[PDB]
């Protein structure tokens, strides 16, 4: 019919959104940078090194306690481990081995896990009869769960291998909105302090942000040569960082729509696995495919420190809500502490 | 001359490598491995067993250079029994690790429910009891024997009653050494090679080669030992009574227990360098070793 | 330690936590893990029977060995960065259906795919079972069908045992570790009943492959 | 086929709704981020050191 | 959750007894168990602990070696062997359920009991405080020893025990509210004052409070305050 005319409107958007973007690029971050000191030196030591998972671990979240974390394995069970007594709460024997997330929610009543499975299997771990049940099961997805989170208003997040990111409600087992737009297969989310906005990454090396009300993407990012592995927002949620394979990690504000920074290095060829903010946002942590984390300093890039406690992937990282320590994870079966 | 044309610079070197090897050999074994497995544990015991006699070794050393026995609480009892314990439990322990690679080899399938901590732990402890235990006699020595001002470590019974012990100090030696061991070994060996050549592989031929290798060792340096300790015993009076001929069975006596000590350093060799996993291992160690260092 | 709190009950209970898990641990190592793959192209669904909405496990346990087997068919995500999780299976089977040459071909993408995981990094020490489902339709068709029109390059008999040791040598030809990785390849049909002994025996020589490497014979 | 002319289309109207949508420069939101930072520098334990006496890992 | 105890009856003195306890919809394997005792005078007193998987056993020293507390997991029952029974032994017995990990609310319910006949120190400074619904009231207990630990607990835990019916909690190691009950109780302390306050009082508000520590063994129960209408 006219999509001819469909492609031609189609190209001359991205035309004029390019030079919009491009008319506003007065100055880079790393000139406006120039006059801040640097953060010098950031050593840890690993305070604790949590132990007793016998195979690869691939996904972890700090509860908003700030002692309290889970982490998930392929032995198809999630212990959760008082970060302050290396001491292990509870262990949840899950259904199916092959999992790829978790999260550990808000309020702490309830934890969520997923992966190969397609099914999220909630735990509800305050309960009368002690044992850990699962209390609802969100089936419905067409490929594998990449990343699950808890809204502050008790909802999950899903993210899920099928290019779809819905929001379930938990006492319904529906899907409330269903998200498209992603070519790519979606891999991580992360939803911003107030919850209002949150952003997702896919393999087609664009971040799409989603606006849990209205099932539209407000904005997209592009850019990356490859696929994206995890997204994290500033502590405002004006901005995120985002990682890819191609060992190369950036920083987008809503605000400008355009690429802020980018973090790279010579030495670095491995890809990025997981990303992580500090509580002031100064320090950029990433693990690596390298069997090391690095530390970035997310103003001028740096990198100020690094980090060998392990030895292999380092497939999860997450820093406490308070900033207190970071925990990092690896297919090794160890959790490491750091401050 | 009797004590002359002594040579010991030959047991440092020995004693050296048996160190460079069982200290790796121990420290890769418990780092790592976390002795979760029976061959791992039987590997740890046999290399403990190879370090103690090596740390008993340099005594010997000591003593031939010239130093007579007046150190103090190196009593000749401790020190005498050790060595016949290592080299008692050692041989235990490479029968034990032969029978678990015919049992792993033959019976996999068993195998896998078979070889548990637990299980190897236990025999662990019960051949190191049996082994200690074996080397009881050895331990009873009574006194240390002083003729001049040199003294020396007497015999396990004095001479003029030797007659009271002939078995124990003839057969036993020798059966628990020579006889037993290399029997264990060919009638596991031959099932493992006959089990491995049903394999549609190309690489099972190093294997292959690696037994052959070990079992060759294994002979070439614990017969010489045995015969000689016979023939120095009894041969040495049929027919070896010339003082030409006792001095060339001394000395060859001499030439195969420096060759059999040997043995302890290629024991660690033979059973744990070869196989990808310890140079993995090694060199995730020494890479940890240079960032640290 | 034993200057902590009153609370030592906590400790308590992660040391029993910790005994389960080595408990579950120790089960699950005893246990074989293997991997189906060929869904969507071959005749998968009549040897999992044989054997007998995303992932499928089935359990089955033969001459006291308890197997475990894993289901992929649900194949419509990128496969390269999920497979790598499966990085400790003890063999992978693949299936493929002779009767694809003629019907590029589908038995090219299985090819193609099977040059795709034999390739892959993550599965570098893990051996391959190949078997050939539905062999007896493929001997019907082939006295029909010349196998040139799949292979071109071919030339030989069309007798059935000719063609497909001619596939079979090929399929292997495409293994470019053949030091470190080993390819057992068999026939299978509906009616053949013992094709439990052919797992069994790739499963028990993997054993001994695992074995002589901790032993240090290999 | 009239999938390609949907996908089309509504790539057409995501791409619309996009472009519609304008925010404050560069140099702007990068002041406020450098700003954001320095206020809550204070507050991060990792970015300075923590005494050892207010309850840290030990 | 259900506990019901059984093999209560009038015993000769220096007999024997087994008492035993059941349960159903409950997790008796990964679940400890205590017994305290409920004497005629109304003052509680603990008798014996035993915790998952009979891994440590501790007795009060008035009723050492005499009681014996053993559990069957298969069987989901809890027993105790008695031997040597006194005429203060007379008093009702009650098998309580508590779970040890951060965040945890031990002591959370308590079994009907069974009645048995024979043929640190906690003191409150009120016996009892005539009280009116709607009135808002003010209770305080005194203890021998600082209770805050260097953990940042300070180990207090309220019970209420309604006429004819077993003790329920109230709060669990810091002024945090029980599950189950209104947000009308609140408590605070400073280590060796404790005070527990009620905003609103309530028809269902009416029995005895009790105060019991646990910084360590043996648990002292404390003397108990009641309130009337």
């Amino acid at each position: 019919s006219e999509l001819d005319q469909l492609r031609q409107e189609a190209e001359q958007l991205k035309n004029q959104i390019r030079d919009a973007r491009k008319a506003c690029a007065d100055a880079t971050l790393s000139q406006i940078t120039n006059n801040i000191d640097p953060v010098g030196r950031i050593q840890m030591r690993t305070r604790r090194t949590l132990r007793g998972h016998l195979a690869k671990i691939y996904a972890m979240h700090w509860g908003t306690d700030s002692r309290l974390l889970v982490s998930a394995s392929q032995d198809g069970k999630l212990i959760i481990w008082d970060s302050y007594t290396t001491n292990k709460v509870h262990a949840i024997p899950l259904r199916s081995s092959w999992v790829m997330t978790c999260a550990y929610a808000p309020s702490g009543n309830y934890v969520a896990c997923g992966g190969l499975d397609n099914i999220c299997s909630i735990y509800n771990l305050k309960t009368r009869e002690g044992n850990v049940r699962v209390s609802r099961e969100l089936a419905g997805h067409t490929g594998y769960l990449s990343c699950c989170r808890f809204l502050d208003d008790n909802q999950i997040v899903t993210s899920s291998g099928d290019t779809t990111c819905a929001l379930w409600d938990i006492e319904t087992g529906q899907q409330t909105t269903t998200f498209t737009g992603h070519t790519g297969d979606v891999m991580s989310l992360s939803l911003a302090p107030d919850t209002r906005l949150f952003v997702s990454g896919a393999c087609d090396a664009s971040a799409k942000l989603w606006d849990v009300r209205e099932g539209m993407c407000r904005q997209t990012f592009t850019g990356h040569e490859s696929d994206i592995n995890a997204i994290c927002f500033f502590p405002n949620g004006n901005a995120f960082a985002t990682g890819s394979d191609d060992a190369t990690c950036r920083l987008f504000d809503l605000r400008a729509d355009q690429e802020l920074m980018t973090y790279s290095h010579d030495n670095i060829i491995c890809g990025i696995t997981s990303v992580s903010f500090s509580k002031s946002g100064r320090l950029l942590l990433a693990g690596y495919d390298d069997f090391n984390c690095n530390v970035w300093d997310a103003l001028k890039a740096d990198r100020a420190g690094v980090l060998a406690g392990h030895d292999n992937r380092v497939s999860c990282l997450g820093v406490t809500d308070d900033g207190m320590a970071v925990a990092t994870g690896s297919w090794d079966s160890f959790l490491k502490i750091w401050n | 001359a009797l004590m002359a044309q002594f040579v010991p610079p030959l047991y440092s070197l020995v004693f050296t490598v048996g160190l460079l090897g069982n200290v790796v050999v121990v420290m890769i074994l418990i780092k790592y491995r976390r002795l979760r497995i029976m061959t791992n544990i039987y590997l740890l015991n046999l290399a403990i067993s190879d370090l103690l006699f090596l740390v008993t070794l340099p005594f010997w050393i000591h003593y031939v250079r010239g130093h007579n026995w007046v150190f103090g609480h190196g009593m000749c009892k401790l020190l005498s029994g050790f060595y016949h314990t290592g080299l008692y439990s050692e041989i235990f322990f490479i029968i034990l690790l032969t029978i678990d690679r015919y049992l792993a080899i033959v019976h996999a399938v068993f195998a896998l429910r078979a070889r548990t901590v637990t299980f190897g732990v236990i025999t662990s402890i019960v051949t190191w009891g049996l082994a200690v235990l074996a080397a009881l006699p050895e331990f009873i020595f009574y006194e240390t024997e002083e003729l001049f001002e040199e003294t020396l470590c007497s015999a396990l019974y004095p001479e003029d009653t030797v007659y009271s012990w002939r078995h124990f100090h003839t057969l036993r030696m020798t059966i628990f050494c020579l006889v037993l061991p290399l029997l264990v070994m060919a009638i596991c060996y031959t099932g493992i090679i006959k089990t491995l050549l049903r394999c549609p592989s190309k690489k099972k031929y190093k294997a292959i080669r690696l037994i052959f290798v070990a079992m060759a060792v294994f002979f070439i340096f614990w017969t010489p030992y045995n015969v000689a300790i016979l023939l120095s015993s009894y041969q040495s009076i049929l027919f070896g009574n010339d003082c030409e001929r006792s001095k060339h069975l001394d000395l060859v006596m001499l030439v195969t227990e420096v060759i059999a000590y040997s043995h302890c350093c290629m024991n660690p060799v033979i059973y744990a360098f070869v196989g990808e996993r310890f140079r993995k291992y090694l060199r995730h160690f020494f890479h940890r070793h240079l960032l640290m260092h | 330690c034993t200057l902590s709190a009153e609370d030592k009950a906590a400790v308590e209970r992660s040391k029993m936590i910790d005994r389960n898990l080595r408990e579950d641990g120790e089960k699950a190592a005893r246990e074989v893990k293997l991997l189906l793959l060929g869904a969507g192209e071959s005749g998968k669904n009549t040897i999992v029977k044989q054997m007998k909405t995303g992932i499928v496990e089935t359990h089955f346990t033969f001459k006291d060995l308890h197997f475990k087997m894993f289901d992929v068919g649900a194949q419509r995500s990128e496969r390269k960065k999920w497979i790598h999780c499966f990085e400790g299976v003890t063999a992978i089977i693949f299936c493929v259906a002779l009767s694809d040459y003629d019907l590029m071909n589908r038995m090219h993408a299985s090819m193609k795919l099977f040059d795709s995981i034999c390739n892959n990094k993550w599965f570098t020490d893990t051996s391959i079972i190949l078997f050939l489902n539905k062999k007896d339709l493929f001997e019907e068709k082939i006295k029909k069908s010349p196998l040139t029109i799949c292979y071109p390059e071919y030339a030989g008999s069309n007798t059935y045992e000719e063609a497909a040791a001619y596939i079979q040598c090929q399929f292997e030809d495409l293994n470019k570790r053949k030091d470190t990785k080993e390819i057992y390849t068999h026939f299978t049909c509906s009616t053949d009943t013992k094709n439990v002994q052919f797992v069994f025996d790739a499963v028990t020589d993997v054993i001994i492959k695992n074995n002589l490497k901790d032993c240090g014979l290999f | 086929n009239t999938a390609s002319i949907a996908q089309a289309r509504k790539l057409v109207e995501q791409l619309k709704m996009e472009a519609n949508i304008d925010r404050i420069k560069v140099s702007k939101a990068a002041a406020d981020l450098m700003a954001y930072c320095e206020a809550h520098a204070k507050e991060d334990p990792l970015l300075t050191p923590v005494p050892a006496s207010e309850n840290p890992f030990r | 959750v259900q506990l019901v105890e059984s093999g209560g009856g009038l015993v000769q003195p220096g007999g024997s007894r087994k008492l035993s306890c059941s349960a159903s919809g409950f997790a008796f394997s990964s679940f400890g168990m205590h017994w305290v005792r409920q004497a005629p005078e109304k003052g509680l007193e603990w008798v014996a602990y035993i915790s998952s998987g009979s891994g440590t056993i501790y007795y009060a020293d008035t009723v050492k070696g005499r009681f014996t507390i053993s559990r069957d997991d298969p069987k989901n029952t809890l027993f105790l062997q008695m031997t040597s029974l006194r005429s203060e032994d007379t008093a009702m017995y009650y098998c309580v359920r508590s779970i040890y990990y951060y965040g945890s609310s031990p002591f959370d319910f308590w079994g009907q009991g069974t009645t048995l006949t024979v043929s640190i120190v906690m003191t409150q400074a009120t016996s009892s405080v005539p009280v009116t619904p709607g009135e808002s009231v003010s209770i305080s207990c005194r203890s021998s020893k600082s209770l805050l630990h260097s953990n940042g607990n300070t180990y207090l835990y309220w019970f209420l025990q309604r006429p004819g019916q077993s003790p329920q909690l109230l709060i669990y190691r810091m002024s945090n509210l029980a599950s189950g009950v209104p947000d009308r109780f609140s408590g605070s302390g400073s280590g060796t004052a404790f005070t527990l306050t009620i905003s609103r009082l309530e028809a269902e508000d009416v029995g005895v409070y009790y105060c019991m520590q646990h910084l360590e063994y043996p648990l002292t129960f404390g003397a108990g305050t009641k309130l009337e209408l």
